[PDB]
């Protein structure tokens, strides 16, 4: 079971970034899959975890609301829509599967994990103009 | 038959040389042996999960032997189970006092201390294994 992620990359407060986690075996679709972020030099954190069903999720408080976890079956891919994107949440962004269906805030409990991509979000402003 | 080694006792096929594996009824107590050590601890027999219990627990049972066990919970090394009437540990969805908790198809163990999906749903249970209220 191995995964790809891919997505990342900067986007500016308030704006939007979808994640990918892209799996090599049809056996991903039959797991539950989180979304884990780590600040550097921190511990990786608890974003969203989706259903093997892909119809029940749950959401760190943090990000309900503003973040949908969704996955596509025909593609064995799980992403993550990030919405309303906030200065506090950049980090880099890990997708992880759970094979054994316990625990799922804990990423202690996750057997196969992506290679894990930046999400940087700008909430200064002068540094983006001559991109803009 | 039984055989003591250093001061434990083993059981051994009489078709073979070395200790019996899984689950055996002996003169009508049960047992479940790994390399003919009787183990301790919750296992499947032919009629749902039984209580291979620590010596002395019940009527005088041996380490190993399955007991009587009915209607009480059993903490077993930090594994939550509970026994029903019929002293099988019970599988599922089950109200128990009250409150829901969910005990795992292979283990008989609650389900406990987080998320957990369960028939393509995820629920939340307590440390205690307990299943809080709400939607998640």
């Amino acid at each position: 079971v191995k995964l790809e992620e891919s997505g990342g990359g900067l986007v500016q407060a308030g704006g939007s970034l979808r994640l990918s986690c892209a799996a090599s075996e049809r056996t991903f679709s039959r797991y539950p899959v989180a979304w884990f972020r780590q600040a550097p030099g921190a511990e990786r954190e608890f974003v969203a975890v989706i259903s093997s069903t892909g119809t029940s999720t749950y959401y760190a408080d943090s990000v309900k609301g503003r973040f949908t976890i969704s996955r596509d079956n025909a593609k064995v891919t799980v992403y993550l829509q990030m919405n309303n994107l906030k200065r506090e949440d950049t980090a880099v962004y890990f997708c992880a599967v759970n094979s054994q269906r316990t625990r799922l805030q804990d990423p202690n409990e996750y057997d196969y994990w992506g290679q894990g991509t930046q999400v940087t979000v700008s909430s200064g402003s002068e540094q983006k103009l001559i991109s803009e | 038959g039984w055989v003591t080694i250093d001061g434990r006792r083993y059981y051994f096929e009489p078709n073979t040389a070395i200790g019996a594996n899984g689950y055996k009824i002996i003169d009508n107590k049960n047992f479940y042996f790994r390399n003919g050590l009787p183990q301790i601890g919750v296992f499947k027999g032919p009629n749902g999960f039984e209580y291979f219990a620590p010596a002395n627990t019940d009527a005088n049972n041996i380490d190993g032997q399955a007991i009587r066990y009915q209607n009480r919970f059993l903490h077993l090394l930090g594994n939550i189970y509970y026994f029903g009437n019929n002293s099988k540990a019970v599988t599922g969805w089950q109200t128990i006092n009250g409150n829901m908790y969910y005990f795992m198809p292979d283990t008989a163990m609650a389900a406990a201390g987080g998320l957990f999906e369960i028939d393509g749903v995820i629920y939340f249970f307590g440390v205690d294994g307990v299943k809080a209220p709400g939607i998640y």
